[PDB]
DNA sequence: CAAA
DNA sequence: CAAA
DNA sequence: CAAA
DNA sequence: CAAA
């Protein structure tokens, strides 16, 4: 049981690299 | 040994009495698994204001793949890079018919056995009454509409009628006698023997409980039982929204909405397997149709009212029917309770008037009044008993949105090492 | 919780290479079992003076009845005072044909399964080469003369020929190639894959070892393995008795005779079962017929003699035959050894002259020279190889007399409470 | 491995009573 | 981001 | 939870 | 030895 | 005993 008033969920975000795609992609 | 961030959020929902999986994560022998789930749980909009809170239970079990796949797994692992690929199991040709185990039925209408078997095992080792028939469903397709989508039903919160004595409880023990004599020494053993039988009937139906009884122990691998890693619970409260227009002014809708954390301390995963986390929302079984047992009895005897100790400790159980507890109590439902148990507990009261008021999560109909003279069916939570109080189950009875923070240390080459050859 | 004194002495004896049970005690879930065995071990009178000492190994395992009786046991225990009586197994109609499990064949020629199955399990989980056929004998009557009376044979002390690489060891790994090209990226996985295969072949043949490999663990209940509670060992020495009469004067007989303790720290018995303690006497495999591998090779190559590191770490194993190790070495016995392994170990030497001298516990005949071109048969200890050096096996090859002090705390009514009714 | 020179074994001898036989018997 |  |  |  |  946590007091606070419901907050919307944010980012699904750690260790080393995962995504290699050839260079930087935002 | 490096960190693998498996954190992920999830949006779910289900029926009241049914047990649903909310997040399952596969683990490997050697993994150090930690899980911190946080979020909020709600219930579809109510008809009137808020009456009472629902008790929410969260569980996190660990199941070795060995428990699922059997000796067939030991080989899989032994044969290593040769092992006969593990078989998957079948679901019905519908997307939702995989829900009970937290997943959409994949493109090929078949999900991995460990998901299914684990859900069973979990259910049979912790949620069903020890005396109820063990769930055996082979594949997720032997499962019916409701179950497969919402999860199996569980037992109502324990009370005098929802938690009786196993139906096959001995009410008398007969002992052989000659014609004119009785072996008092035999009568002796006779009792002792009965004892061992009762001890079992009452609370040692499971092997582990029997052993524990001797003052021993049993690995979870002994009776192949899921390992309960963590179990939290809480009451779901919220607020009322006030009506402000010409006709709604003076009306109120209850919006249950409770936040919560479900934390699982670092856990060492000894063998490849699954970490399954399920939830279970229930409403305390309040009924305007229930009355105190004593108000029901017609002929009040000393043995009832008096509460004489000398008696309460030596009489056999008592067979009573739901009729004895509710006005519309089904008489075909017989339960065996402990003597003067009505003196060890007081029942909740709801003025009849709430009887036909749509909006309160009460049992406006005597438990198991539409399942027939079947006890088990009365004891398990019928989620339809609640359809009544929700304005619109567009997201079933309840629903929740939470973020599952998961950190796992494990022997794992880096993605680079995987994609790089040289 | 009271002390039960199960101390008792035992007089035993057996054949060299065979593993015999010396004391088995049934335990109950909850028991706290402690065992201190002390006594002396000897060998039938020798022909000449003492040559070398025999290595004596004592073991104490704990086996849950559940491992033996299976799910059939869980019920036995669950059903309690109703349970279908546990079945016993069969032995041959001879008193001694129960020896391997420390007991005279009872009046009815049938002994309790747990004794038999445990002996197997113990043997298969610790004594046989992981690659040798798993012992499966159903009943103590499927056992042959020697085994049933003396215990199964075990492996000779590890040396170059008694501890080779599992016979099915890969000596080359083939990989599919197109006609004019090769997938170097595939060749990559190819190697990796081989690796997993070797890792297994070499030291991960048992499930537990595989898991442990990932850095996990496994209850003894996982692969149903006896639990090694304690393992001691020692060298059996003694003295020579001098001849004093006209013709015996100047002769000597060796009387091996070593005292010893075998202590088992307090142990908590979680489930009903058996505590079995077995012994194993062996003589180091010395042979006047063995020679250094290098003395055997006819064409000494750089790859042999040089001991060039660059090579020793990248060549495949080497297939050699007993002929390469003994003058009378059976050539049909092929063993796969590790390269330049003859540089990692030196062999024992016995001047041929001891060849035909009756009285020394040496292998005066190349190992497995009378069992045929069968490796396993050569590796396991043939106790007949020793008949030669004993003046008279009136008490088999060896024999021992010890006192087994056993103290067990357990829930146990007093004898009075048992015999008194009121 | 224990040094001593081999000794013959003595008595098979604790908790509460075991043998009820009607009275004292040596 | 070569978690080179 | 054997409130053994 | 009432391990009463 | 992966002398991983
Ligand atoms: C995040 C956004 C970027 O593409 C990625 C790497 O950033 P950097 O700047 O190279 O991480
Ligand atoms: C803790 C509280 C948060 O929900 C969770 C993730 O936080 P972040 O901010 O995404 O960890
Ligand atoms: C004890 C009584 C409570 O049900 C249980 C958990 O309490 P908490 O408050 O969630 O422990
Ligand atoms: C990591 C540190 C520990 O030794 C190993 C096993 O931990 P557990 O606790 O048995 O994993
Ligand atoms: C210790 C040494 C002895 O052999 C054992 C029993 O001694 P007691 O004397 O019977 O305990
Ligand atoms: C280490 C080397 C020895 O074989 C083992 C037991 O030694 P001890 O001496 O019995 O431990
Ligand atoms: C006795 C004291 C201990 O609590 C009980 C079990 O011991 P173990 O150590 O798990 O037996
Ligand atoms: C031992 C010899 C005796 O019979 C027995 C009891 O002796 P006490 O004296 O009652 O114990
Ligand atoms: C790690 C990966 C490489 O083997 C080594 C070099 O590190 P950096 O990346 O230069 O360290
Ligand atoms: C109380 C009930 C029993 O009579 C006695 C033993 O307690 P526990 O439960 O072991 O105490
Ligand atoms: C114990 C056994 C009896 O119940 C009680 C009396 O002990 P003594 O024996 O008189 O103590
Ligand atoms: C040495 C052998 C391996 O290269 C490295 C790893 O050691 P351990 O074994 O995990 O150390």
């Amino acid at each position: 049981a946590r007091p606070g008033r419901p907050q919307p969920l944010r980012g699904t975000k750690k260790g080393a690299r995962l995504w290699y795609v050839g260079g930087q992609q935002f | 040994r490096e960190i693998v961030d498996l954190s992920h959020l999830a949006f779910d929902c289900g029926m009241l009495g049914r047990l649903k999986t909310v997040s399952w994560t596969p683990v490997i022998a050697g993994d150090s698994f930690e899980l911190d789930a946080v979020g909020a749980l709600r219930l579809s909009p109510l008809r009137r204001g808020l009456a009472i809170d629902s008790k929410v239970d969260f569980f996190t079990f660990y199941i070795p793949h060995r428990h699922v796949y059997g000796d067939q797994w030991i080989q899989f692992m032994r044969d290593g890079v040769n092992a006969q690929p593990l078989p998957s199991v079948t679901c019905n040709r519908y997307p939702d018919h995989a829900g009970y185990v937290g997943t959409i039925v994949p493109a090929n209408n078949r999900i991995p056995k460990f998901l299914h078997q684990s859900y069973l095992n979990i259910y049979n080792n912790y949620f069903r009454a020890p005396w109820m028939p063990e769930r055996t469903e082979a594949n997720p397709s032997n499962l019916n509409e409701d179950d497969a989508r919402y999860g199996f039903r569980c037992c109502h919160l324990k009370n005098i009628w929802s938690a009786p004595l196993p139906p096959e409880t001995k009410l008398a023990e007969e002992m052989g006698i000659e014609s004119n004599s009785i072996d008092i020494m035999g009568l002796q053993a006779a009792y002792a023997q009965l004892h061992t039988e009762q001890e079992r009937t009452y609370f040692m139906q499971r092997y582990r409980d029997v052993i524990s009884s001797f003052g021993g122990s049993t690995s979870y691998d002994a009776d192949n039982r899921p390992l309960l890693v963590m179990h939290t619970d809480f009451w779901a409260s919220g607020y009322d929204v006030d009506g402000t227009d010409q006709s709604s002014l003076g009306q109120f809708s209850g919006r249950v909405q409770q936040t919560f954390k479900h934390s699982v301390p670092r856990f060492f995963v000894p063998e490849h397997g699954v970490m399954m986390t399920l939830a279970l929302i229930r409403f305390p079984p309040i009924s305007p149709l229930e009355h105190h047992y004593l108000a029901g009895k017609s002929q009040l005897t000393y043995t009832d009212l008096a509460g004489d100790p000398a008696l309460i400790g030596n009489l056999p159980p008592r067979e009573i029917s739901y009729r004895d507890l509710f006005r519309d109590g089904r008489s075909g439902i017989k339960i065996k309770v402990a003597e003067s148990i009505w003196y060890r507990t007081h029942p909740d009261y709801v003025n009849f008037k709430y009887h036909d008021l749509h909006g309160f999560p009460f049992l406006d109909d005597a438990p198991g009044t539409s399942t027939g003279d079947n006890l088990q069916e009365a004891i398990l939570v019928r989620h339809q008993d609640y359809d009544a109080c929700f304005q619109s189950q567009q997201l079933l009875q309840w629903n929740k949105q939470a973020r599952y923070n998961v950190s796992v240390y494990r022997h794992m080459p880096t993605v680079r090492d995987s994609i790089m050859t040289s």
